[PDB]
């Protein structure tokens, strides 16, 4: 019955497929996504999970309401039976945008309001250069969590490096590839400022 | 790779329409948020004088508050000729929103088809053209109507349908027309004036810094110059 | 609800400012149920108890439960589930779930077969509450009967995987010996014998084949032999029994294969789980390198097999008057006959033609009876080979051989001998490896730990021809080729029945007949071409034990200490492992004497750890489970005894295809069939094909015989239920809030009145404050709020007020004048007369408000007598 | 620009005949399929055979 904070989190992208193959474009798979939540704002009644589908290359996403959860649960798993298929453009009408209006009234249960400035905070282009000046980048060998892939070994004919079992993260950089960097900053509320 | 010839020996019978076969969904970016940089000396505006915004109607269900979530997908703007949106009211479940030289009726939630003998925000009903407040806070809504004091003008009218000047009518044209400043009103300073309705007696007082003008719905005529000057706050 | 105002226009009603009644129950009141429930686990069954339909005088009997309720459910013993306990109330609706906690079954499902019945036994659960306290405090909160409620484990959380037989696998030699097959599934299923009383059998006429031969199921015997007296046993026709050990300061492994490249061993070290799940359950199928671990909880009660054969030749008999294709009798009894039980058809004299002499004599009308094998040999089914004139003679087509093993009931292990592969801190047993799900190909079980060997690689879709090559390291005489068995003598007064029967002891090879030490070329004595190996199976579950820690095999166990592995002489290693320990073989023993015929080994893979099972065991995961229904409602009296009847495990008969033909037209085919008694989370009994129980099963396949219909495994999801928690704060006071029943229809059906759905709800807004009454005048109705009055659309014309019953919105009369006391409204044909304690008047709504006490002064009167306290009497 | 090797351990071999004819030989076995080069990665040496 109350306010609504931005998308503070957004996972990275997870595989739909087997646990030993790709699944082809026609078919369905037998797959389940744990969420393990970690250190909640108890202060919120319910915690609310999205879930961007996608079955193409930059085609438009299915997007489905998965649960609303309470705060003080450390874990559901995203079986994808439940779930309400809502519009995909509404993921931009979270939270909403920041005006200062002027005056108001209250008619069949809505609100206006005008004569209103939109409140956008920018960036100085002094604190931009002096952030890109006291940057200090390097190129490190990270790996995953895990870090040991025990399924594969030197006692088979062939072991498949699979790496559709884990999450997005499993990319890297091209060695010898230019790449324009940057970074961004988060609100107390989740939105997301621009880049530097 | 979504066939199943991997790791075989056999590796006889195996071909391009078997072998190698693809699904390139697998190899999607994190194309759905995406962000750019911004000009920090770019001058794109934020400031909408002549614009209203609509949220959605209330569910009063358990979810969001529709009043906070505001995405400006419903968006109404005003003749800017007449001027910035000074304020807006509903009287008689009809909202008229006063402009400083306008004075319209935004229709919103209307009946498809009659007004007398579908909560899409159709277009504004514009009532006078030149008539609009330039104060807000000299309106006081009441069951008659709107009072507010107009300074262009130099008067004191009453919307209860048709405007009224009450000033012209009950004789209040010259204390109105040495009172009036540009000035906006503020509390610290009283400049302009600062209207007040007594909801247990029907009273209005048009207040200000060294005077207080009362006037009763009960006779419709003015009562007297109260001491209820410099009063920030006069409320039921 | 608890409303605050009535109208009534067009036969509907309203309602507004109202409650909603939720009665909930304290969480200490929950959690004195969840201290004084006394959970225990019964063996209870349904009301008849006697299924007469079953009995010990049929070749098979269908144990059908679809006739009954879905109360045959039951609950697997070593599966945790969440309970709980509902209440009802006067009406019949049902209160929310207590949950009482995660207990574990301790009752297995139990079949008995008698004579003319059988009686199976479903586990159950019974709470008992017997507190009088806490029942007089559910009474008090107006409750009644009370129901059972679980939630059932997701195939993630569940500690069993599946239930099901242990079949060995079979490996030819060269190919163990280049890993391109390794292990591979068995054309047959190898039960073990519970004695060994069989082994005296084969010998002199003791063993009548009308009985039906027990495969080969020793663990390294080799699947063939050259002894006479168990010739029925032979499945290859190019097989001569070596033996899969060798001395390594003799020979090489190479050159030790090289006598028999084309010889079948057994293996129990790894084996084939077939369960219902697997062939019914598609997500069973996709299982890759799955960690589990095994468990052997029973048995499985062998009694008959229904076996057939059809032989269709190319070309005709090569004698004129010959008879051809005989059919003999085999294994084709009652259950009651159990003593011969785990027996098949697979060899025996099913063909009958006169000799191919050198001087050619087809005009005679004796005849003499030739072995025919499983896989035989891809040519004449008598005597011939490599005709000098043109085709041969009695030349095989098509080939193929049913079986149906029948396990008409399950004796399940005490749980003391209950046997665990994985038994911690015993050096012998070590664990299983990965379970891997075989669909269609190749399948590497991953390796085997203490074992210096590689990941095995494991084919049940096999298409191999078969050679023999001829050498006389075995024996002298196969330098020539595979000897052809015959009987003694011809067929002497028609007595091909009994000739066929006593076919172990009236069998000798061509070459040795005496009589026919000159008669016969050379070429028409020796058989010396290939054999066609096709077959192919269903959907199963492949893992294999890992060696002990000495280097050994692990092996499923023997009962009764009867039966064991095929042991190495000493300083002999196996081809596959030269560097292998002295005996290379390990096998433990079941002490199970309730079962007394053959049978497999019944085990169930299972989960040891299992972290955060419902989504965790705080009273959150439990607020977010799915709850159902479990049992009849009872009446609460002096104690509450629940029996949770409807679960989700199933015990239905199972007819597992482990095999059928790679094609339609292949010579050699094989057709197996293992029809037992499982259980399962799919209801099995939702097969609707009519190929069930049938001695035939020649064109059995998975397009025919175990077609299934899912919808029959439905739950009791329609009426479903969840926790709420009593300190969280979901409102139930709404003020500015109507309610709108139906139209009233004036028929023989319910009052829409009292039948409130809240579906066509409208609230005012909430600013003006709650609504204090509201009222009809002139065909309209109008809200007086706190701070408003309003009018609320409804069953106005569509199109114009004047010159479709639908709760359109609402239209404000005024924002700023409404009544306060409810009581102080009079209906009249003028208009309502209210009095509003705010604006100190006297009103009359009549189209338009008017200030009766102004117009008639009496404002001061109003004005002194007003207060804020409401009406009361 | 070469910047790397692969490191091979094992290869996966098969072979198949089918004669339209049969085999001279009367008596003869014909295909005879022997082991070449089916072995696990950790037998590297015989690599790219
Ligand atoms: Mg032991």
């Amino acid at each position: 019955y109350g306010k609504e904070t931005n998308i503070f989190r957004t996972s990275p992208l997870l595989y739909i497929a087997y646990s030993d193959r790709g699944a082809s474009p026609e078919e369905t798979v037998s797959c389940s996504f744990q969420i393990n939540f970690t250190e909640l704002d108890s202060s919120y009644d319910f915690i609310r999970v999205y879930s961007i589908h996608r079955t193409s290359i930059d085609a438009t996403p299915t997007v489905r309401k998965v649960a609303d959860l309470a705060t003080d649960t450390k874990l559901y798993v995203d079986t994808g039976t439940t779930g309400e298929i809502v519009d995909p453009t509404l993921l931009l009408y979270v939270g909403g945008e920041e005006i200062a209006p002027y005056t108001m009234t209250q008619k069949d249960n809505t609100l206006f309001l005008g004569n209103y400035t939109l409140k956008r905070s920018l960036i100085s282009t002094e604190l931009k250069n002096q952030i890109k000046s006291d940057s200090i980048v390097t190129t490190i060998l990270g790996g995953l969590d895990d870090a040991i892939e025990s399924e594969w070994n030197v006692n088979t004919q062939y072991n498949s490096n699979y790496d559709l079992n884990y999450d997005s993260r499993i990319k890297g950089f091209q060695k010898g590839e230019i790449y324009r960097l940057g970074i961004q900053f988060q609100d107390n509320k989740g939105k997301w400022s621009e880049v530097v | 790779r979504y066939d199943k010839n991997r790791g075989q020996v056999n590796n006889l019978a195996v071909s391009p329409t078997n072998f190698n076969l693809f699904n390139p969904v697998y190899s999607q970016k994190n194309n759905f948020f995406t962000f750019r940089t911004i000009d920090y000396e770019r001058f794109s505006i934020n400031y909408f004088p002549n614009s209203i915004t609509v949220t959605k109607e209330k569910s009063l269900g358990e979810d969001i508050d529709t009043w906070t979530n505001i995405t400006l997908a419903t968006t109404l703007d005003l003749d800017g000729d007449k001027g910035e949106i000074v304020s807006l009211n509903t009287y008689n479940n009809e909202i008229f929103c006063f402009q400083r030289r306008g004075l319209s009726n935004i229709l919103f939630n209307s009946r498809v088809q009659i007004p007398t003998s579908g909560l899409k925000v159709s277009g504004k009903r514009y009532i006078s053209n030149t008539i609009g407040c330039a104060n807000k806070w000299s309106i006081a809504e009441s069951p008659s109507g709107l009072y507010f004091i107009d300074n262009e003008t130099n008067s004191l009218y009453l919307f209860n349908g048709e405007i009224v000047s009450l000033s012209d009518k009950l004789g209040f044209r010259q204390w109105i027309s040495t009172h009036n400043v540009h000035v906006n009103w503020e509390p610290v300073g009283y400049n302009n004036y600062r209207s007040f309705y007594d909801k247990n007696n029907n009273d209005v007082y048009f207040t200000y810094k060294d005077h207080c003008l009362c006037y009763s719905e009960l006779i419709n005529q003015f009562t007297s110059f109260m001491s209820y000057e410099g009063v920030p706050a006069m409320f039921n | 609800i608890a409303p605050y105002t009535m109208t009534q226009k067009d036969n509907t009603l309203f309602l507004g400012n109202y409650t909603l009644k939720r009665s909930l129950i304290s969480t200490e009141l929950k959690n004195q149920i969840k201290s004084d429930s006394i959970v225990t686990t019964i063996l209870g069954g349904l009301d008849d108890a006697i299924e007469s339909e079953w009995n010990v005088n049929t070749q098979y009997n269908s144990n059908y439960d679809l006739n009954y309720d879905s109360r045959i459910k039951g609950f697997q013993k070593g599966e945790i589930y969440r309970l709980g306990i509902q209440f009802q109330d006067n009406k019949g609706k049902w209160s929310e779930v207590v949950f009482i906690g995660d207990y574990e079954c301790t009752e297995r499902f139990k079949y008995t077969q008698y004579d003319t019945y059988g009686i199976t036994l479903i586990p159950r659960f019974k709470v008992v509450i017997s507190n009088s306290t806490t029942i007089q405090a559910i009474k008090n909160l107006g409750y009644i009967n009370a129901r059972g409620v679980v939630v059932f484990p997701t195939l993630e959380d569940r500690n069993i995987l599946c239930q099901g037989i242990l079949c060995p696998t079979v490996a030819n030699y060269k190919d163990r010996l280049d890993n391109s097959p390794f292990v591979q599934s068995s054309w047959f299923s190898r039960p073990k014998q519970a004695t060994e009383t069989w082994k005296t059998e084969y010998s002199g006429t003791n063993h009548l084949s009308e009985f039906g031969e027990v495969p080969y199921f020793q663990h390294n015997e080799p699947i063939g032999s050259a002894s006479l007296s168990e010739i029925t046993r032979w499945e290859i026709q190019t097989s001569l029994g070596l033996v899969p050990y060798y001395n390594p300061s003799t020979t090489n492994a190479k050159d030790f294969v090289d006598g028999s490249p084309s010889e079948f061993l057994v293996d129990e070290n790894i084996v084939t789980m077939h369960s219902p799940d697997v062939e019914f359950d598609d997500r069973l199928q996709n299982i890759t390198n799955g960690k589990f671990k095994l468990r052997i909880i029973g048995t499985t009660h062998l009694t008959n097999t229904l076996s057939d054969i059809s032989v269709i030749t190319s070309t005709p008999t090569y004698g004129n008057y010959a008879t051809g294709f005989y059919k003999g009798k085999v294994a084709n009894m009652n259950i009651s006959t159990s003593y011969y039980g785990g027996r098949q058809l697979s060899a025996g004299l099913f063909w009958s033609d006169n000799v191919k002499f050198q001087d050619p004599s087809p005009q005679d009308k004796l005849e003499r009876l030739w072995m025919v094998y499983p896989w035989h040999r891809n040519g004449s089914l008598m005597n011939m080979g490599v005709p000098t004139e043109g085709t041969r003679a009695a030349a095989l087509q098509r080939k193929i051989i049913s079986n149906l093993k029948f396990a008409s009931q399950n004796n399940y292990l005490p749980n003391q001998s209950v046997w665990e592969a994985e038994i911690s801190g015993d050096a012998n047993h070590t664990g299983i490896t990965p379970v891997n799900s075989w669909t269609e190909g190749l399948v590497r079980i991953p390796a085997q730990a203490n074992s210096n060997l590689g990941s095995l690689n494991y084919y049940a879709n096999i298409d191999k021809v078969l050679t023999f090559n001829r050498s006389e390291q075995i024996s002298e005489i196969y330098k020539n080729g595979y000897l052809i068995y015959t009987t003694k003598d011809w067929i002497t007064d028609g007595k091909i029945a009994d000739l066929f029967n006593n076919a172990i002891s009236q069998t000798i090879s061509v070459d040795q007949v005496q009589d026919w030490l000159t008669r016969i070329a050379d070429t028409d004595k020796y058989g010396t071409e290939p054999v066609s190996m096709k077959y192919k199976s269903n959907p199963h579950l492949v893992f294999a034990f890992n060696y002990t820690e000495s280097g050994k095999q692990l092996i499923l166990p023997m009962k009764n200490n009867n039966n064991g592995y095929l042991a190495p002489s000493a300083n002999s290693k196996p081809f596959w492992n030269p560097t292998a320990p002295e005996g290379a073989v390990y096998q433990d023993s079941i002490n199970f004497t309730n079962e007394n015929r053959a049978f497999f080994w019944l085990a169930e893979l299972y989960r040891d750890s299992v972290v955060n099972r419902f989504g965790g065991d705080t009273e959150e995961a439990i607020l977010n489970n799915t709850w159902l229904p479990s049992g009849d409602s009872v009446i609460i009296g002096d104690s509450i005894n629940i029996e949770y009847t409807e679960g989700d495990t199933y015990y239905q008969r199972y007819d597992c295809l482990r095999t059928f033909a790679y094609t339609n037209e292949d010579q050699n085919s094989i057709v197996d069939i293992v029809s037992f008694m499982c259980e399962s989370k799919v209801n099995i009994d939702g097969r609707y094909d009519k190929n069930r129980g049938q001695v035939n099963n020649l064109a059995v396949s998975p397009t025919n015989f175990n077609l299934f219909n899912p919808v029959y495994s439905q739950k009791n999801n329609f009426f479903t239920f969840r926790t709420i928690d009593y300190e969280r704060f979901s409102i139930n006071y709404f003020p500015n809030s109507i309610t709108v029943t139906k139209e009233k229809s004036l028929g023989e059906d319910i009052d829409t009145w009292t039948n409130i759905t809240l579906a066509t709800t409208l609230d005012l807004d909430g600013d003006k404050g709650e609504i204090v009454s509201l009222n009809t005048y002139n065909n309209e109705i109008f809200c007086f709020q706190r701070r408003g009055l309003s009018n609320i659309l409804f069953n106005s014309r569509v199109q114009i007020p004047t010159s479709g019953l639908k709760v359109s919105g609402k239209r404000y009369i005024s924002n700023t004048i409404g009544c306060a006391n409810k009581w102080s409204i009079a209906e009249s044909p003028s208009g309502l007369y209210f009095i509003d304690n705010e604006t100190n008047s006297l009103y009359l709504f009549n189209g338009e408000i008017v200030s009766l006490s102004d117009k008639l002064g009496f404002r001061q009167w109003i004005s002194t007598h007003n207060v804020h306290v409401n009406w009361e009497p």
